[PDB]
Order: C-alpha cells, then structure tokens, then sequence
C-alpha cells in the first residue's frame, strides 16, 4: 500500500 | 582512460551509442518557467494561503487530498499542459529521437512538455503520472484528462458525471503505486547502451534507482547542477558528470555533436506552429 517516496513520507 | 563529455560526444556520432535512454526530472523544466518547491516560484507559489498544509509534500497525496482537494487543483492549473512551452533540452531529446537514436525518455515531470515538443507516447515512460487521463476518486471510473480541463482553468474542482466525487488527475501522488507502463524499465535500461541523466536530484524512489539498471559496462552521463544519486556515492568507471548549468550543459553536448545548426532549425520550426 505505498510505492512513490520521496525523503520525508 | 576515464571518459569525457567529448568522448561521449565521439560515440554518438561514431555510431557506437545507438540505444539512448533518457532520465528527467525537474531540472529540465525549470528553464520552461515552470514552477518548483524547493526552489521558490511566483505569487501562485505561495498561494497556501488559506490552506493549511501539514507539509508542502501534501498536496500529493490523498489522505489530505480526500480531506482539501483544493490546493493541489491551484497547481494543476498552473501546470496544466498549454501555458509553458518546451525549452532547448526538451528539443535536445526530441532531436534524438528524430535521428533514431532514442530508445526511451523516462521523466518525473508531469508538465507534458516532452510530448509538446513531438517525442510520441510510444517513446515515452510518464513515470509519475499525466493530466492525459483522470478518475474519479470514488466510484473508480476513468476519464479522458480533458473531460476535467474547463473545470481546473476555472478553479472549480472537477465533479464525477456518475457520483458527482471529486474526478483525480492521474498524478501518482506519494504513497500510490507507479503506472504498470514504468515496468518497460526492466527490458530497457538492460538495452540501452548509453544514459543520459538530465536535470534530476535523484530523490525520488523508485524512479532514482533507475541509475542502476544499465549493465556494467554501459556509459552514464550526468547533465546536472550537482553530482547526485549512485553517480555520487556509487559510482562506475564509465561514467560522466557534466556539472553545471543544464542548459550549458546540454548545449555544450550539442555544441559538440555538431548538431547545433539542426537544433536552432529544429526550435525554429516547433516555436512558429501558432
Ligand atoms: C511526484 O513526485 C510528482 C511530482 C510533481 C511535482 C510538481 C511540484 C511543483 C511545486 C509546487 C508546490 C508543491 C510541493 C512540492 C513537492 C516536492
Ligand atoms: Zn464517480
């Protein structure tokens, strides 16, 4: 249930 | 024998790079004008005004976006696909693939630029997303991205027909899984015999990872303002930073292909069409 990231989430 | 932009430059024209892949992200759209964060842009910018963002990252991703859909459509307006208009590097690519020599353009950006300045979508991964195509965020069903276009332009938030929810852009917020069409990765990279890393910070996964997928033995070329991502802290004897402006820098590989007198026709010709 997640994929995309970027440094913060 | 380490490699230079020159020696990059000899193997195109040599004929030894045949099969360029291309990795974008904002760096090669700020030059258009268009917007970015960390980096601050117009009196839109600050536009949060009114909202109450927890984090600028916010405005993609949907536990807020279900909660204020709002500040996200005063961005997409802004980067709706038909007030900005390409700049040289997005021509450079273009270029490229008008000679043969582009295998695909993977890009972060959500702007459409690449596919204003003629690459078609065959030759294209939107890695992130596109106003192309939209769905409604709660009955599921999809749209054409223009269906929603006079909607955004008059910053009413776009209504579903069937269940009147509110209709989502096919951006691929933080958190969402990536469009399946980003698994062309996986037969491309391994393909590839040259890469070409233009305007990108390489923080965002799994897209930055990409850097990684070209065999060992395939030259990585690096067009940025910093020395960023594996090319910093994992790098290959193949490869090649040039450092800098990506406008200088791009132009200076053009200078050096010998191609800049079809770039100036080629910019000419795309800028004139009405
Ligand atoms: C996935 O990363 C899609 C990103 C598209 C980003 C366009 C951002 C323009 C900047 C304006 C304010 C938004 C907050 C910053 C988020 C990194
Ligand atoms: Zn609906």
């Amino acid at each position: 249930t997640a994929r995309k990231s970027t440094g913060g989430w | 024998g380490k490699l230079s932009l020159q020696d990059v430059a000899e193997l195109i024209r040599a004929r030894a790079c045949q099969r360029v892949v291309v990795m974008v992200g904002a760096g090669i759209s700020t030059p258009s004008g268009i917007p970015d964060f960390r980096s601050p842009g117009s009196g839109l910018y600050s536009n949060l005004q009114q909202y109450d963002l927890p984090y600028p990252e916010a405005i993609f991703e949907l536990p807020f976006f279900f909660h204020n859909p709002k500040p996200f459509f005063t961005l997409a307006k802004e980067l709706y696909p038909g007030n900005y208009k390409p700049n040289v590097t997005h021509y450079f690519l273009r270029l490229l693939h008008d000679k043969g020599l582009l295998l695909r353009l993977y890009t972060q950006n959500i702007d459409g630029l690449e596919r204003v300045s003629g690459i078609p979508a065959s030759k294209l991964v939107e890695a992130h997303g596109t106003f192309a195509s939209a769905t409604c965020t709660v009955c599921q069903r999809p749209f054409p991205g223009e269906d929603i276009r006079a909607d955004v332009m008059a910053d009413r938030v776009p209504r579903c027909p069937v269940c009147t929810g509110v209709v989502k852009p096919d951006i691929v917020f933080f958190g969402e899984p990536l469009p399946q069409r980003f698994l062309l990765h996986v037969v491309d990279f391994p393909m590839a015999d040259l890469l070409l890393i233009l305007g990108t910070s390489l923080e965002v996964e799994p897209f930055a990872s990409l850097t990684e997928a070209v065999r060992s033995s395939v030259p990585r070329l690096l067009i940025n303002r910093d020395l960023v991502g594996p090319l910093a802290w994992h790098p290959r004897s193949r490869d090649v930073a040039q450092l800098g402006d990506v406008v200088h820098g791009v132009e200076s590989l053009v200078e050096l292909l010998g191609w800049t007198e079809e770039m100036r026709d080629l910019v000419q010709r795309e800028t004139g069409k009405l």
